[PDB]
RNA sequence: UGUAACGGUACAAGCUGUAAACAAAGG
RNA sequence: UAGAUUUAUAUAAACGGCAAAAAAAAAAAAAAA
RNA sequence: UGGGAGCGAAGAUAAUCUAAUAUGUAGCUCCGUUCAUGGAAAUCAAAAGAGCUUUCACUGAUUGUAUUUAUGAAACGUGAAAAAAAAAAAA
RNA sequence: CGGCGAGAAGGGAAGUGUGUUUCAAAGAA
RNA sequence: UGGUUCGAAAAAAAAAUAAAAAAAAAGA
RNA sequence: AGGUAUGCAGUAAAA
């Protein structure tokens, strides 16, 4: 009807480049590997992609995969409330997309109070909600070069699987050939590496899931399943050399809900990580201070005095004695509800 | 005559795009490389001796690049500014070439007087 | 009336409004009589400099320059860009990438982009010529500048030449002495020759002259330290009195206060040419002593002011950097005679070598030569990784020394190989530096001066004195043709 | 065709071709802002692919 | 108004000068 | 329904033909802008107005006589410092909503720099965030300290040189100009060294005779232009006038009695009657 | 404008490049610079197709002054 | 923040009542009558706009501010630590 | 894009642009 | 698509603050389109 | 543009006149029409259920608003048309 | 011959008797 | 002899007009 | 008491 404001955003799918002719470079222009754009000699300059550090000092960090359908300033506050965790957040800049600048063409800079702050914030890549478009952002230091590990997600899925199936590998061992002492069932145990599936000795997959083959046995479901039984690293070799593991008799269907149990709660504290909270270690803040958070994403009702006019005359008596007596009706319910649970 | 001259811009536009596009890599190649070697000083290490090394041999071939290019940029831009001679207001010959009126703001600024007076 | 919705509430006024043409709706499979394609337009050039179309984008993009139109300040303006260290990230782009551009970076490159230097050529006669035709309509300020920008810039036709210095010369009485500053600064050494026509360069000290002893008071403090750099450099003059007067005017003219807030560069490089020129100020501690003190002093104080401080302040610790690293080469000459921990000389010069010793990389390499001889006179070291770092980037950057710069760093060079005591690190770059510095020198004997002769003199003394087992042939060699030398340039 | 325009090959800006004849008849397309001939278009076979849309259909 | 100060005198009565300081937090 | 937050609850469920056939007159009391949906005014797109804007109400009487009136915002004209911008910005126009805002987000430069586009409301403030981060791209040209204004627009950002030249070049012909003007209407006129003595009558008898004439601006030239250029500079009065700067400024009404011109209807001003007389808003 | 003004614009392009010499010129190889002869392309080269008595005579664009060559 | 309800409509403006005039902020510096150093005190926004804020006693009570305050002031501590 | 002013053409509600109704057979 | 093709139609908008003269130093300076 | 946005009348009906109707119409300014509008529920409903949005017919000139004149493609619902949700962690 | 159960926001709306029903003010062609 | 042109003084614009055609390397 | 014949800037005085 009239000009869009920012609340009107539109994006549309980017269609993958192919050089369909290789020496034609006026028409199949290379991709630059800084700015993953097609080179334009004529009108464009070089960029080395350290730029931003001249502008935001050594504890910069340089965020990538920002979605659309956001403004740079909603984007530039989500980002900084998240990177609050790691310390004082000097400053918050998202890059406007070209062609509208309400909106971002997914690059952002943060900068740090503290060097340690920063390299702590660069370490893990940043999962995004379904409203965020379920971005992985990729994170790079611009001080150290110092990357985020964007397989970190997929890595933990595959040693949850492997645990799974260590799990029931020894399991059948133990079935097979009855109680075995712990040194000698653990070397029976192989896992499938990340991404190729090769197999391999039985020790990443625990110490990413639990910390220590104590820990997998004492760990819920698993000592459901097995039982330890007497007859550091060095303490851990030497208890474990002087155990029998002894299986807890169970039927296939009940070791089958055991098993997806399992990958379940190993799933649970894989998302429970990337999902920290952001007010972890922080003093409480007034109730003005929570409005304002929450402004930043939802508006308040509008009044319902305001909200009256809108009846129209055609159908309805504005302003009429059963709807007002209603409305007070309803707001001395909920004073009531107010008082029980001050009560 | 006119259409031998479009053919040969062409003909050298054509290895132009080639050399500048390997002088823009070779740049960024070069600026990547500068501040890494700014970024750790004043430590003197093994890696920024082969990070200078390196940045000695992307300089010189940018230097070859740019030799290669200097004759070709100004052959392959020669129509781009007027040429009194090719004006329809300075002769009638064949083949007239057309530029229109840009705005300078440095000009477009200043108050004078339409006077031609050569 | 329709209800807004969540995508419908915010809208823009219908023409003021930031253009958004990715959430505009449009229709482009359908002609729009509105925006006229049968009509054609104008490209017009894609980057401007001074409201003109920028030099430095006409190598790579062409067109037209309309040099012919420019009038002095934007000539002089145009002729500053083209001469200091230009660069073609300073051009504009077009519909640049979100990301910064490498114009932003205040750090200088080793390579230049997308054209050389010497691409400008034809650029640069045609602003001289320019320039040649404006100089008779300019202000005496653009004048000078014009006149300085063409000198720096590197204009060497000589009808343009004579051209402005007719004009200059028609116009010199009636300027100030900040315009013979910018005059002089013309006047430089390594600038063409042509502008150094003598009798310009007599009428332009006697208007100096004339400017000091009528109007002494209104001389602020810095210029009458860039007043004493350019007489003792840039002029290459003999005028003791001149140079005494201005000292006088530095030290007894009231100008205490104003000492001290004169930046600190402008006193390191008038210290430098008082110590050049010691001989007239000590002529009818040493007064060049005492006025050396006098500068130094406000050196250390803006040094301590950092320290206890401690992109826009790089500048300021660079310049703060160049100026310790000249006060102490300049204190150093003076300290040969001394021999002392004296009250304050030598205490400002270590405290100019700890503020060199923290920031090593800023020098250039005279900055580099300068330190070493500085801390090889002191026999002093403001730590452990000083000689060593400074030697290594000597020996970098050896190729862009003059000969007064290699002269201080055989000095520094000769001293440093009678000291038992040195890392190895310091043993092992010793002696290539010695022979590399050596061969340099011998190959710019012909190009050095008269203070470089005498310093590589004094070397050659002191390493076949205390030296003889390092290179002890080539030394006599360098001694016996700095003598000679010396005997030449005296006779001329 | 009216929302979009040719390019020149050296200044990379809409510009306008016109078909010149040499004496011998080769038809050579010349660019207006550089006086520049355009180059050969590219080949059917390097541009083809398939259209999803119509099999859709 | 044929006088339009830019300033006009606050009143003592006013809601606006008398309104309560409010609380940090509700719960307490 | 949905949008509990935008105006139109009851409207939005209703059908239709009621939404087509709404009469505004049905609302006595203003909407508030950003609820209603309304398009910003160039006035608000020139200010910073956060949440109020031009607006519209009704009037009923018990006689059921409907009338529609627009209302202008509560706008008040104040000065701000800026470290940003690094320069101070006179007289922007501003209200109790985009004060109340400044207030909440830290001061003026972090409502510039952090308020979205929705809620900031405001053309000039957008512009505003955009030299902001221009300068901190280019901080040498933040330290000129220009007017803000200078780089409003985008070509003024990528000549920044020609930018402050031209400034500098407009400003001096400005001064040279009301320079000039001040010295014709100068009360002070000294007359020709070679002449100074003007037409005079009788003197009054008994009047002490007057000592010679002291042309002590003849010494020099230079002397003689600096002391015309100073009895130039001079100004017969100065005059005073409403200004809000002032803490006992005012302006005025109408007089005191409210009457009208006799048997006159004066027609207010509108879009369609006396639009463009003397000025275009 | 006032002198000021131009003064101002001067020192803002002169100080804009200011920085410590990063690189390494070991050698000399004087304030302007030199081009040498035996680099340029000829006119052979110049107008040679692309490639994945002419050929030795140079058409060159530059400072006769600066050039390196035998004779002149 | 202002009210739309009820507002005074005369001489052709539109006056909005301001309910709350109040807001918190963070005590930075001792302010004598107000309280002391990491405070967060109810003021009128008037006193925080043209007083506290220009004098860098107090700043607005956000998030970033409150946070900031608390990871400084435990910093500090740290660095007491360290150099004992 | 569309239209028009002058000019040429049967001094024209047509055609047409000082090359003003026609080049098609060039190293 | 063999060439040629005057003049008017107030156009730096193939472009971006508004606002006279398609875009005017800051301020004065004012807006439902 | 009887589509959408802003401002916004009187002649005419009320047998004068007011409200209401005319009508949110005309004029004025701005979008520029299926590649569009809009939109994937903090929805509607009853204690069973429906399932973004959109178009047609019925329910029905019903329940409504106006209370002398008239206005009213109401809501839920029913029968049809069309049918969609969301390629998308990097490569 | 199925067993104490698979992370469902503590918020919005619905009669004011909410024990019950429904939704999540947060995302693409 | 006037207009033009500078001033008054004017985008307060006489459609098909000009000291008014991309604006100095101009080749004397 | 508009401007007169090498022409552009530019200050004062005045039958």
């Amino acid at each position: 009807a009239c000009r869009p404001g920012a609340t009107r955003m539109k994006w549309y799918f980017q269609k993958p480049y192919v050089r369909r002719v290789k020496s034609d470079f006026f028409r199949f222009p290379l991709l630059s590997q800084v700015t993953k754009q097609k080179i334009d000699w004529q009108y464009h300059h070089p960029r080395s992609g350290y730029e931003a550090a001249c502008i935001f000092g050594p504890n910069t960090l340089e965020v990538t995969n920002l979605p659309m359908g956001k403004t740079c300033e909603y984007l530039q506050e989500r980002l900084w409330r998240f990177f609050g965790k790691f310390g004082i957040v000097e400053q918050v800049r998202v890059l406007p997309h070209e062609r509208d600048p309400y909106q971002t063409c997914g690059t952002a800079y943060v900068c740090f109070r503290s060097r340690m702050a920063s390299l702590r914030a660069v370490r893990l890549p940043v999962h995004l909600p379904a409203s965020l478009h379920n971005r992985v952002l990729h994170l790079r230091h611009l001080g150290t070069d110092r990357t985020s590990d964007d397989l970190f997600y997929f890595r933990r899925q595959q040693a949850i699987s492997n645990l799974v199936a260590i799990a029931q590998q020894l399991y059948a061992y133990l079935e097979e050939r009855g109680p075995l002492p712990a040194h000698r069932a653990l070397r029976l145990l192989f896992e499938r590496s990340y991404p190729r599936l090769a197999w391999r000795q039985a020790g990443f997959s625990v110490r990413t899931c639990c910390g220590s083959w104590l820990g997998f046995f004492s760990r819920s479901p698993f000592n459901e399943l097995f039982y330890l039984a007497r007859e550091t690293d060095r303490e851990e070799n030497a208890m474990l050399e002087k155990m029998v593991i002894f299986p807890h008799l169970l039927s296939r269907e009940k070791l089958q809900a055991l098993l997806l149990r399992a990958g379940r709660l190993l799933q649970m504290d894989l998302q429970n990580e990337l999902s920290v909270h952001w007010r972890t270690d922080r003093p409480p803040l007034p109730d003005w201070t929570q409005k304002q958070i929450q402004l930043w994403q939802h508006q308040d009702p509008l009044p319902e005095e305001l909200q009256i006019w809108s009846r129209t005359k055609d159908y309805y008596k504005i302003h009429e004695e059963r709807f007002l007596f209603k409305l007070k009706l309803k707001k001395e319910r909920a004073q009531a509800k107010q008082e029980m649970k001050q009560q | 005559q006119q259409c031998l001259r479009a053919k040969d811009i062409l003909a050298k536009q054509q290895k132009r795009e080639a050399l500048e596009t390997r002088r823009f890599q070779l740049e960024e190649k070069m600026l990547q490389l500068e501040h890494r070697i700014r970024r750790m000083e004043p430590a003197q290490s093994l890696q920024k001796e082969a990070w200078q090394a390196t940045l000695d041999r992307y300089r010189s071939d940018h230097e070859d690049i740019l030799i290669q290019l200097h004759p070709l940029r100004k052959e392959t831009t020669q129509l781009l500014a007027p040429d009194w001679r090719y004006e329809r207001k300075y002769s009638d010959l064949p083949g007239p070439i057309r530029w229109k009126k840009q705005y300078i703001p440095a000009l477009e600024d200043q108050y004078r007087k339409p006077i031609r007076f050569h | 009336y329709t209800p807004p919705s969540k995508r419908t509430w915010s809208k823009q006024h219908n023409k003021i409004f930031t253009p958004r043409p990715l959430s505009e709706r449009f229709s482009p499979h359908k002609l729009h009589p509105e925006f006229e394609w049968w009509r054609e337009r104008t490209v017009q050039p894609s980057a401007l400099f001074m409201g003109f179309p920028d030099l430095l984008a006409l190598p790579l993009r062409g067109g037209s320059a309309y040099i012919h139109e420019m009038d002095a300040a934007t000539l002089a303006v145009v002729l500053a860009s083209l001469a200091h260290s230009p660069s073609a990230y300073s051009v504009s782009e077009r519909r640049p990438p979100p990301s910064p551009s490498p114009a932003v970076s205040l750090s200088s490159s080793s390579f230049s982009p997308t054209h050389l230097p010497q691409h400008l050529d034809s650029l640069l006669a045609l602003l001289g010529r320019q320039a040649a035709a404006t100089a008779a309509h300019a202000p005496d300020s653009t004048l000078a500048f014009l006149f300085r920008g063409c000198a720096e810039a590197g204009v060497v036709e000589k009808n343009v030449v004579c051209t402005l210095l007719g004009r200059v010369e028609q116009r010199l009485p009636c300027m100030q002495l900040p315009e013979c500053l910018v005059l002089l600064d013309a006047l430089r050494p390594g600038l063409p020759e042509v502008y150094r026509h003598p009798r310009f360069v007599a009428r332009l000290v006697a208007h100096a002259g004339l400017l000091l002893q009528f109007r002494g008071a209104e001389s602020e403090a810095e210029d009458l330290c860039d007043l004493a750099f350019s007489l003792v450099f840039a002029a290459n003059c003999r005028d003791a009195a001149l140079l005494q007067t201005t000292a006088l005017l530095l030290v007894h003219g009231k100008r205490m206060q104003s000492l001290n807030e004169t930046a600190p560069l402008a006193l390191a490089r008038a210290m430098e040419a008082f110590a050049a020129c010691r001989d007239a100020v000590n002529a009818p501690l040493s007064p060049s002593g005492w006025l050396l003190l006098s500068l130094l002093s406000p050196v250390v104080q803006a040094l301590h002011r950092a320290e206890k401080g401690r992109r826009g302040a790089s500048r300021e610790s660079h310049a703060l950097t160049e100026a310790a690293a000249r006060a102490a080469a300049a204190v150093a000459e003076e300290t040969q005679t001394l021999k002392n921990r004296e009250s304050s000389l030598f205490r400002g010069l270590l405290r100019c070598l700890e503020r060199v010793d923290d920031h090593r990389e800023s020098l250039s390499p005279g900055s580099m030569c300068k330190v070493l001889f500085a801390a090889t006179v002191a026999r002093a070291a403001p730590s452990r990784d000083f000689f060593p770092d400074v030697l290594k980037r000597l020996g970098d950057q050896l190729g862009a020394c003059t000969p007064e710069d290699l002269s201080r760093a055989l000095f520094a060079l000769v001293k440093l190989s009678s000291v038992s005591g040195l890392d190895p690190r310091c043993q092992d770059l010793l002696p290539p530096l010695l022979g590399t510095v050596l061969q340099a020198v011998e190959s710019s004997l012909p190009v050095a001066d008269v203070a470089s002769l005498a310093r590589l003199h004094s070397a050659a003394v002191s390493a076949l004195i205390s030296s003889s087992e390092t290179k002890k042939e080539e030394m006599k060699q360098l001694a016996e043709e700095t003598s000679r030398l010396m005997h030449a340039r005296l006779e001329e | 065709i009216t929302n979009v325009a040719l390019l020149d090959p050296v200044v990379k800006r809409p510009t306008r071709v016109k078909r010149r004849f040499m004496m011998n008849g080769e038809c050579v397309r010349i660019s207006k802002l550089s006086g520049s001939a355009m180059p050969e278009p590219v080949s059917t076979s390097a541009l083809r692919q398939p259209n999803l849309y119509q099999e859709y259909l | 108004s044929r006088y339009q100060p830019f300033k006009t005198a606050s009143e003592r009565e006013s809601p606006f000068t008398e309104a309560e300081p409010a609380t940090n937090f509700a719960s307490p | 329904p949905k949008n509990l937050n935008l105006w139109g609850k009851y409207l939005r469920l209703v059908g239709r033909g009621a939404r087509r056939g709404f009469k505004k007159w049905q609302v006595i009391p203003p909407i508030p802008v950003k609820a209603y949906g309304r398009e910003p005014s160039a006035a608000s797109q020139t200010g910073l107005y956060h949440d109020e804007d031009f607006n519209y109400h009704t009037k009923r009487t018990f006689s059921m006589r409907r009338t529609r009136r627009k209302i202008k915002p509560n706008v008040f004209r104040r000065t701000f410092t800026s470290s940003l911008l690094n320069v101070t910005i006179p007289n922007v126009r501003v209200t109790t909503s985009a004060l109340h805002a400044m207030d909440d987000m830290g001061g003026f430069d972090a409502y510039i720099l952090r308020t979205p586009p929705q809620e900031l409301r405001s053309h000039m403030g957008e512009r505003m965030r955009q030299v902001m981060y221009y300068y901190q791209d280019q901080p040498a040209i933040r330290d000129w300290g220009l007017p803000w204004k200078v780089f409003l627009k985008v070509a003024s950002r990528r000549d920044p040189f020609y930018a402050c030249y031209r400034h500098n070049l407009r400003k001096q012909q400005y001064e040279a100009d009301l320079r000039s003007r001040v010295r014709s209407f100068s009360p002070y006129y000294l007359p020709s060294g070679h002449q100074p003595h003007a037409e005079r009558q009788v003197f009054h008898e008994g009047a002490g005779e007057s000592p010679p004439l002291n042309l002590w601006w003849r010494e020099n030239r230079e002397l003689e232009e600096a002391f015309r250029r100073r009895l130039g500079e001079a100004k017969c009065f100065e005059r005073a006038f409403a200004d809000s700067s002032e803490p006992l400024g005012y302006t005025k009404g109408r007089c005191r009695g409210g009457g009208g011109k006799s048997g006159r209807s004066v027609r207010r001003r509108s879009k369609t009657h006396k639009y463009r007389e003397n000025r275009a808003f | 404008v006032l002198p000021e003004t131009i003064r101002l614009l001067i020192e803002t392009r002169k100080a804009a490049t200011a920085g410590g010499p990063v690189g390494r010129q070991p050698l000399p190889k004087r304030r302007f610079p030199i081009t040498e002869a035996l680099r340029l392309p000829t006119v052979a080269e110049v107008n040679a197709p692309w490639e994945p008595r002419l050929d030795k005579v140079v058409l060159h664009s530059g400072d006769i002054s600066r050039l390196r060559v035998d004779a002149t | 923040a202002i009210s739309h309800l009820n507002p005074s409509i005369s001489k052709g403006k539109v006056h909005y009542r301001v309910p709350n005039p109040y807001i918190p902020v963070l005590l930075l510096q001792a302010v004598p009558g107000l309280g002391k150093r990491g405070e967060l005190k109810q003021v009128r926004r008037g006193t925080l706009r043209l007083f506290l804020a220009p004098k860098g006693l107090a700043v607005v009570a956000s998030w970033q501010n409150i946070d900031a305050f608390y990871l400084a002031e435990k910093e500090e501590e740290e660095r007491r630590r360290r150099a004992q």
